């Protein structure tokens, strides 16, 4: 997260760290949202590699014992059937991970609330991005969870030529684009939490940024729109 | 585009 502030440790309890085994240690690679006690929602591009993944819930500082973490293996990865690794701009950047054990819920570990199917937010809706991603373009990962305020940019504006043009589709949400705040590498897969009717719901799964850099004026961070996939997500969980 |  570029331009973020450190999040309080109990503010976004659905946030997960998705990590892969690297030699004798584990490295953070993407974020995710806990949506059932044994299911996590993340981006399909985060699980493309043939790597061993684990999920960390209740995490705050990646490099220190917080005393609240739970570590769980991934048993099954279900990527959207239309996802195509060579065309991220085509959309469908979403995946569901079935965990090996159910986690225990508490103040630091809660389920993320999903919007109703088809819901679109009005332009400039108040949302926050969270993650341990790079804090500057070509910089380093954050040790502690960061958050940044990133108001939505509706489809009509976001798909205009000075923004993202035809690269953005109606199955995506744009947020930010002020040149100061944005998601960056390592935030992918994580949530975009938006306030609707007094409750924070997860409307986006972080997907991509510009080739010019993370925080670029008029190139808002682009997320998969969760509300476009509610039928698919429910269909997966019900049969697995 | 850059996946992040
Ligand atoms: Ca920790």
């Amino acid at each position: 997260v570029v331009g973020g502030t450190e999040a309080q440790r109990n503010s976004w309890p659905s946030q997960i760290s998705l990590q892969y085994r690297s030699g004798s240690s584990w490295a953070h690679t993407c974020g995710g949202t806990l949506i059932r006690q044994n299911w996590v929602m993340t981006a399909a591009h985060c699980v493309d590699r043939e790597l061993t993944f684990r999920v960390v819930v209740g995490e705050h500082n990646l490099n220190q014992n917080n005393g609240t973490e739970q570590y769980v293996g991934v048993q099954k990865i279900v990527v959207h059937p239309y996802w195509n690794t060579d065309d991220v701009a085509a959309g469908y950047d979403i995946a569901l991970l079935r965990l090996a054990q159910s986690v225990t819920l508490n103040s630091y570990v809660q389920l993320g609330v999903l919007p109703r199917a088809g819901t679109i937010l009005a332009n400039n809706s108040p949302c926050y991005i969270t993650g341990w991603g790079l804090t500057r373009t070509n910089g380093q990962l954050a040790q502690t969870l960061q958050q940044a305020y990133l108001p939505t940019v509706d489809y009509a504006i976001c798909s205009s030529s000075s923004y993202w043009g035809s690269t953005v589709k109606n199955s995506m949400v744009c947020a930010g684009g002020d040149g100061v705040r944005s998601g960056c590498q390592g935030d992918s897969g994580g949530p975009l939490h938006c306030l609707v009717n007094g409750q924070y719901a997860v409307h986006g799964v972080t997907s991509f940024v510009s080739r010019l850099g993370c925080n670029v004026t008029r190139k808002p961070t682009v997320f998969t729109r969760v509300s476009a996939y509610i039928s698919w997500i429910n269909n997966v969980i019900a049969s697995n | 585009v850059e996946p992040i």
